[PDB]
């Protein structure tokens, strides 16, 4: 038999396959993320081991379309988790239930229609979060604030004032040297989407849709900042 | 505007003269280099002096090491009130101390995570206190998503944009030291609503965090020239797509 | 090169005189062509990192 | 390597510089191309050209020779680019690059008054076989 194309590029098929898992659930980095064969080579790569199958299985759910949330196997699911982290291969950087949640609702949207052009679109909401009860944040600030006076400082830290600085100007300067080459402008954009990220990433939780507008208004805050500029 | 700018020259007794023309185009271009190298080695220095700043205080580890950890209470409260000063000096370089008063508190459980705003104020029941999110912070520097810097930009017209093409112990990763950029964006942010609110009342605080939007006003006649973080102002995203 | 000229040759049914010089290639190695100026852009660069 | 162009200067990163393209210069080099057998065009000979039927160690050949001009025309077109460029702006350092074209009229005005080496004046093709 010819045993070859069922994994001859497990290079691709692995690094690709896990650089768009990254892209989903570690919303990584910037990329032309598609390729629908590499979609497919994903089922094909889980169809060679049971720490594979499983997931997979899982995945496989996911062609009933609809948006139930299936039972809780505990002791597998548990299992399961780990060979994610595991086929992951990340540091156990805190691989999680919610982020596979998230991955759920990541494939409950992607076959579910057949998009055959572009749907080059954020679809940020998810169904399958702890409920579709959708309370609006107002409520939750009553909710925290409560518990935030309730709560007693952890240290009582501040008597009297100090400030801190160094002065090796030369340690600085050498510092200065060994910093120079970095593309600053470049580097810092995807931490700042990471920021932005971080928002969704936080409101798992009857999230309340809105973002955009004020979002603008944080960029507008250099338009407000020329204005200031120009009186 | 092309401005071929004219000129002509005479000799004394005007027996002839002699005519000239020339573009401004190369001399902005040029202006325009020196002004972004300018600013640019500006905001490195600025940066490479805050970290050096944070480096005098001893840390026995790498930093992101002290948040990975959650037994602390020192190390986390020293770094915000670092920020904090750093940030309030950066506006008013002859101010040193905000009089005491100054509390943290550490947070640790979802069912106290707040959306949005992670760092958070009562400005006094009594007296100041503060709110943060360890676990949020963690989450924020979920590190693996950094990669190689892309390249891109846009709205390019020839090398009248190119022409950068022609004109001429911590010893630790570049990328680990960028992620320091994104705390001291957040701080920022906080200082904002903090600055917000320590002039004015509770109630108007509450509206800002219920939209950063109608501050465009009441930030007025406050920035007297103090530059921020917002030099590359091409935040934006697809608009359209909200669809309602 | 060669192959394509002859994947060209065949093409013509034609007998007539032909005065068509097919200078094009369809085999380079991409999609669709390029311009030159993002090339401008990528050679300049690492020309200027070269010493 | 760049299109078009086996040479090129970066007028002052801090001082002047050049770059060039040995494998193009080879591919040039490649002259199993030469044949000398050939045919000139004529016109109208009986007027034209009728009159003109009736006149008349070290020691390497001249192919090699012939050749020379090659790297002779090509240094000639870059050093235009070269100069304009050393008198001129960047911006009509994008442009000549961009196209040559236009330059005409910058050499208007700054030509010698001494041709060069362009003498026999056709260098054309057909044309209208644009074929859009």
């Amino acid at each position: 038999a010819q045993p070859s194309e069922e994994l001859i590029n497990m290079r691709r098929y692995r690094n690709a396959a896990r650089k768009l898992i990254h892209h989903y659930s570690l919303n990584s980095t910037s990329s032309t993320e598609y390729k629908i064969s590499d979609v497919v080579m994903t089922m094909i790569f889980l169809l060679r081991s049971e720490k594979y199958h499983s997931l997979f299985k899982l995945l496989e759910t996911t062609f009933d379309d609809y948006t139930c949330r299936p039972q809780m196997t505990q002791v597998q699911t548990d299992t399961l988790l780990d060979a994610v982290r595991s086929l992951l291969e990340m540091p156990s950087t805190t691989i999680d239930l919610t982020t596979v949640d998230i991955m759920r609702s990541s494939f409950a949207r992607c076959f579910n229609s057949p998009i055959m052009r572009y749907a080059k679109i954020v679809l940020l909401q998810n169904v399958a979060l702890q409920r579709d009860k959708r309370t609006t944040l107002e409520e939750l600030l009553i909710e925290r604030g409560e518990k935030i006076q309730m709560l007693q400082p952890q240290q009582y830290i501040n008597s009297g004032t100090e400030i801190p600085f160094c002065d090796d100007a030369e340690f600085l300067n050498r510092l200065l040297k060994h910093i120079d080459p970095y593309p600053l402008s470049r580097m810092y954009y995807n931490a700042a989407n990471t920021m932005f990220y971080t928002t969704m990433e936080n409101y798992a939780v009857s999230n309340c849709k809105f973002n955009i507008e004020d979002y603008n208004n944080i960029f507008k805050v250099m338009e407000n900042i020329r204005k200031h500029s120009n009186k | 505007k092309c401005n071929k700018v004219r000129t002509v020259t005479e000799i004394v007794n005007s027996d002839e003269k002699i005519q000239k023309t020339y573009e401004l185009a190369e001399f902005d271009l040029k202006n325009l280099s020196s002004l972004e190298s300018y600013e640019t080695l500006k905001i490195k220095l600025a940066l490479s002096k805050y970290m050096a700043m944070l480096s005098t205080l001893e840390m026995t580890q790498p930093l992101l090491e002290i948040f990975r950890n959650k037994a602390d209470t020192r190390q986390i409260a020293a770094v915000v009130f670092s920020t904090l000063a750093f940030i309030h000096n950066r506006f008013h370089p002859l101010v040193t101390n905000f009089t005491n008063k100054m509390e943290f508190v550490v947070t640790e459980t979802n069912d106290t995570s707040i959306p949005g705003e992670p760092i958070l104020f009562t400005e006094n029941e009594g007296v100041l206190l503060c709110s943060v999110d360890r676990p949020s912070i963690v989450k924020m520097l979920s590190r693996e998503f950094d990669t190689e810097a892309l390249v891109n930009f846009e709205n390019d017209n020839c090398n009248v944009r190119i022409a950068k093409t022609f004109g001429a112990d911590f010893s630790i990763t570049e990328v680990e030291a960028t992620q320091y950029l994104t705390l001291l964006l957040t701080v920022e942010h906080a200082y904002l609503h903090y600055y917000i609110f320590k002039n004015y009342g509770v109630f108007e605080y509450c509206k800002s965090l219920t939209d950063h939007s109608l501050f465009t006003n009441k930030l007025r006649s406050t920035m007297s020239t103090k530059t921020s973080n917002l030099l590359l102002s091409k935040f934006k995203f697809t608009i359209e797509d909200f669809d309602k």
